[PDB]
RNA sequence: UGGGCACUCUAAGUUGACUGCCGGUGACAAACCGGAGGAAGGUGGGGAUGACGUCAAAUCAUCAUGCCCCUUAUGAUUUGGGCUACACACGUGCUACAAUGGACAAUACAAAGGGCAGCGAAACCGCGAGGUCAAGCAAAUCCCAUAAAGUUGUUCUCAGUUCGGAUUGUAGUCUGCAACUCGACUACAUGAAGCUGGAAUCGCUAGUAAUCGUAGAUCAGCAUGCUACGGUGAAUACGU
RNA sequence: AAGAACCUUACCAAAUCUUGACAUCCUCUAGAGAUAGAGGACAGGUGGUG
């Protein structure tokens, strides 16, 4: 019942925070609010120069945003409508079930 | 080292990624598949006015959206040409049936198309000043707020590298709330390589 | 500096004796951010000078500080091949900074066993107009006494 | 004095006994476990019956002379068979494999400088 | 009757619960003189208790986590002032005069690239 | 030299301590990341166009 | 170095050309490339031409040398002063 | 821990700090000084952002590339060695020359990360490195993991010492086909120079200088290097 | 160079090879190991000139 989503972009995880609670309320079912889970920041530090010019570093990040939505009353119309995930090809879905 | 890359600076803020997919694991192989597709597209669709290539992945299926200034040249006479593109990509690893062709109506308003158009004329013994000025004139005529062009290295066949830079209008490369299309192209001549950079701001 | 004046960071009164002067003495004894030791150094010396002299720990300290604080400094001017040592009266705020500094420095330069006893020894000596701390101000006054001829070169 | 090597008096047993070659602090703490000495009594406050207990334990370990002789024949053997460690012993160079290019002074010895 | 006044200093957050009663200061269910190693921290902790006269009139049930002890002590102090107004909101007339309701932003510094760690620079010589 | 050491790295070596990592895009044997299998140079160029998902300039 | 469970190390081919000839009386000048093999107790009265990198320096193996690898007995670098 | 989700956190949206304001100096206007809220006041503090150009600055060894050469070699596969060699000089750091300390025992307070055939609990053995079995965790859930400086006591009593741990000897642990060249460590023995550094020199006006540990990238193994994270933490800065 | 026991190594000494280490179309046995036995236009060059 623990539907969790991981996304690189915070906008598609906010949209994924919604749009599935709405297909949960499409049937008669109570769903827990989108739980803001701590994002995971991966930081990379590389030398800008192609050779020797150190102390000039370009820093890059990659934030994996996370959400938790819990269905509290799983009805049959929710397990059939659980495939209506409108994933923009970049939002990972993990339904614990 | 003076100017930050305009695309890299604005990516995530106002620009969006080309490779739009998630991979907690197997990221290295999935990413290198993207470059493998893009590199194959680069030479196969060389004479087609291809500007951007977006690779999307969902349900073990690779979605490719190729923005081109010459639709029909990529698609074919109803789909024959795009079919060869799809199956040639199809032979590589998995299936990638989704290929979408997007028309680029204002070819002279795309940095990659303008830069490539400039670079191909430069290879055909053309004036390094006329190609810049004429291309700049077309974009400003098309409503662009400002265009900046630069051609570098052995201009006209000289023994010393130079850099002819011409600009018109407004091209603020310090403002972040502004979409400046930037692209770099190479023109391999008998005297060496050339460097073309275009800054089209709309 | 060039643009106006710089506000100074203030201290709170001492936990025990309720004196901002006492807390700043801790800030001088402290090395490498170690407050713990510096706090123990002073209280092991304030309570120690009470056994030597007999009077209040803060009362002897106030007497000693007065006998370290300098009244006339010597700032340097320049005309050319001769450097003008111009005597300048010390502003009240700098006097306390110099008096506290000379207490610590001339306690460190001495030695019996530890820092607490050295500090306590120097505190009592200062109230008796003896020690390096009071010998530093006697030389500071002396240089100001000698160079009164350069008084009117005070910028 | 233990077996010819006099230890500093007015010192604690655990501290004074390390003055003997071949005995360190960890070894010294071992004596006071066997010999019933509180590890805090000064050698000058020590009792003769405590000395006997200590001395009986000491010779059990490789205390003096023997350890000096042992360490020498070990290096002498390395000298005879001309290994990597042992040839560097002859030349006064770090035998473990440390960097001799710029920083080796406790083996090279005094800095006999060459002018430029 | 818990007057919840939050307080943050450096990397510490203190959940101050003012309750009526004359007693000790219980930091994380522990006496302030057993919790804070030094008394100088205990003086800075009772600064808003002294600026406006409420010394020891409350048993602060504080739940602090994060930082060291000085950061926790001033996070309690800041939380106490934000809780003294929770009891009587006519207390700011002296708290703003002594600057106790302001979150102190003197948090640490970034490790600046090109320079040795923080704002200082490494050794410099001439070739 | 290139095109021989790259093939050698691609070729499976005898032991598990002989293999090493090279930037698959360019062949650089130094400073190659594992999450992208790219060197610090190839990482910069590809991240500037936006061909590495989710990677953006850090400005904390 | 090694362990007690792993024990001593001799190259899988090296001892094979040692217990090859021990049933004979005469030792040989076997050319050697493995500098990492421990000099075993059965290595006794045997010249091992160990490769220093350019040459095969010979070494008559005595009892004392058992324990160290034959690489310790093959000087690789050369130095005649400064 | 049942239960709540109150507080705090977590992450999305959304307020606020704009010379709005109140005076007074300029009403040549901009501006400037003080004051009021207010968490924050004058670009609120930091980061990213580096114009024309300059130095034929650096990179043909990331890559590509005009030209010039090798092309049974200037190309190519293997084992060994070397890249770590040592008369010395230079740059950058680490460690100390102790008493604000050494040691000895108890006793606290973080942040930020990483992790699937990885992190690896708990138990057992070993002086210790470590090993044997192992639960859990694809992780705000389990593991790295314990911060240490810090506090409290005891012991030493200024000594090349109970400071210092360089260098050697012995016996071992892990990783790896393989630690000799040339790995990290662990025990026992040893115990160097070094008693705060000459002329010269650099850094810095706050959470800075100084000081203590933690994490990560690379990575079978290997950091006193680098990048990040917090804890304690000065003060005069009058003045030109 | 954000990782030299082999590798990395581009350097050296041996054992070697030449349409090649790579394009593009046309389980035992010695042996350090490579490798060996048995169950053709072209390539390439960390070569030079920043």
């Amino acid at each position: 019942i623990r539907i969790r989503l991981k996304a690189y972009d915070h906008r598609v995880i906010d949209q994924s925070a919604e749009k599935i609670v709405e297909t949960a309320k499409r049937s008669g079912a109570d769903v827990s609010g989108p739980i803001p889970l701590p994002t995971e920041k991966s930081v990379y530090t590389i030398i800008r120069a192609v050779h020797k010019y150190k102390d000039s570093r370009e820093q890059f990040e990659q934030r994996t945003h996370k959400r938790l939505i819990d269905i509290v009353n799983p009805t049959p119309k929710t397990v059939d409508a659980l495939m209506g995930l409108n994933l923009p090809s970049g939002v990972d879905i993990e339904i614990k079930l | 080292g003076q100017k930050i890359n305009p695309i890299g600076l604005r990516v995530g803020i106002i620009r969006d990624w080309e490779a739009k997919w998630y991979a907690e694991k197997d990221f290295a192989s999935l990413l290198h598949e993207d470059l493998k597709i893009r590199k194959f597209i680069d030479n196969e669709l060389k004479e087609a006015s291809v500007s951007h290539v977006e690779i999307e992945r969902a349900a073990n299926r690779i979605n490719i959206a190729i923005h081109t200034g010459k639709p029909g040249m990529v698609i074919g006479k109803g789909g024959s040409e795009i079919e060869k593109l799809r199956n040639k990509l199809n032979a590589l690893t998995d299936k990638k049936v989704h290929i979408n062709v997007i028309e680029i109506k204002k070819v002279d308003l795309d940095a990659r198309l303008v830069a490539e158009n400039i670079a191909r004329q430069l290879e055909n013994r053309a004036s390094f000043r006329r190609v810049q000025k004429q291309a700049i004139t077309r974009a400003m005529k098309l409503g662009a707020k400002g265009i900046k062009t630069q051609v570098s290295g052995r201009l006209g066949g000289a023994d010393i590298a130079r850099a002819e830079q011409y600009s018109e209008g407004t091209v603020p490369l310090h403002t972040l709330r502004a979409d400046i299309d930037y692209a770099h192209a190479e023109a391999d001549t008998t005297y060496g390589k050339l460097g073309v950079k275009v800054w089209i701001y709309r | 500096p060039r643009k106006g004046s710089v506000p100074k960071r203030d201290v709170l009164p001492d936990p025990i004796h309720n004196s901002k002067l006492v807390t700043k003495l801790i800030n001088k004894i402290m090395l490498d951010g170690k407050r713990g030791t510096a706090q123990r150094i002073l209280y092991s010396a304030f309570d120690l000078v009470e056994q030597r002299s007999g009077r209040d720990a803060l009362e002897v300290f106030e007497e000693a500080i007065n006998n370290i604080m300098p009244v006339l400094e010597v700032k340097a001017r320049r005309v050319g091949g001769s450097n003008y040592q111009v005597p300048v009266e010390v502003r009240p705020e700098r006097r306390t900074t110099l008096g506290l500094r000379w207490l610590v420095n001339y306690a460190r330069l001495r030695g019996e066993k530890t820092m607490e006893d050295r500090l306590a020894n120097e505190i009592l000596d200062a109230a008796n107009n003896t020690g390096g701390a009071v010998k530093k101000r006697e030389d500071t006054h002396k240089m100001a006494e000698a160079n009164k001829a350069f008084a009117h070169y005070r910028w | 004095r233990i077996a010819g090597v006099d230890i500093p008096r007015e010192k604690r047993v655990v501290i004074s006994l390390t003055y003997i070659y071949g005995i360190g602090t960890s070894t010294a703490q071992k004596i006071l476990e066997e010999a019933n000495v509180s590890a805090d009594t000064r050698v000058k406050d020590l009792t003769d019956d405590e000395l006997g207990r200590i001395r009986e334990v000491v010779d059990g370990y490789k205390v003096e002379g023997d350890l000096r002789r042992e360490t020498n024949l070990n290096i002498k053997r390395l000298m005879e068979i001309s290994s990597y460690r042992g040839i560097r012993h002859r030349r006064g160079l770090p035998v473990r494999g440390q960097k001799t290019k710029n920083n080796a002074r406790t083996r090279k010895g005094p800095v006999k400088t060459v002018a430029n | 009757v818990e007057y919840r006044g939050t307080g943050r200093r450096k990397n510490s957050v203190a959940r101050v619960r003012l309750v009526p009663g004359e007693g000790n200061i219980t930091v994380n269910n522990r006496d302030v003189r057993e919790y804070l190693p030094f008394e100088s921290l205990i003086l800075d902790l009772n600064q808003p208790f002294d600026v406006t006269e409420t010394k020891g009139n409350y048993d602060v049930l504080v739940n602090v986590h994060g930082g060291g002890f000085t950061g926790q002590a001033q996070a309690i102090r800041h939380g106490i002032a934000r809780a003294l107004l929770e009891a009587d909101p006519e207390y700011r007339g002296s708290l703003k005069r002594a600057g106790l309701l302001t979150r102190d932003p003197r948090m640490k510094e970034r490790k600046k690239p090109g320079l040795k760690a923080a704002r200082r620079s490494p050794q410099f010589s001439k070739r | 030299a290139k095109t021989s050491m790259v093939a050698k790295q691609q070729k499976k070596q005898k032991y598990a301590v002989r293999e090493y990592t090279r930037c698959e895009r360019c062949g650089r044997p130094h400073s190659v990341y594992r999450k992208f299998k790219l060197c610090r140079i190839c990482f910069r160029e590809l991240a500037y166009k936006g061909q590495i998902p989710g990677v953006r300039k850090a400005s904390w | 170095a090694r362990s007690i469970k792993k024990g001593p190390f001799v190259d899988e081919h090296l001892m094979k050309k040692v217990e090859a000839q021990e049933g004979s009386e005469k030792k040989q000048v076997i050319k050697t490339w493995s500098r990492r093999s421990t000099i075993f107790p059965n290595f006794i009265g045997h010249t091992f031409a160990v490769y220093d990198g350019r040459k095969h320096v010979p070494v008559y193996v005595t009892e004392d040398m058992v324990g160290h690898k034959l690489g310790e007995f093959a000087p690789t670098r050369t130095f005649k002063g400064h």
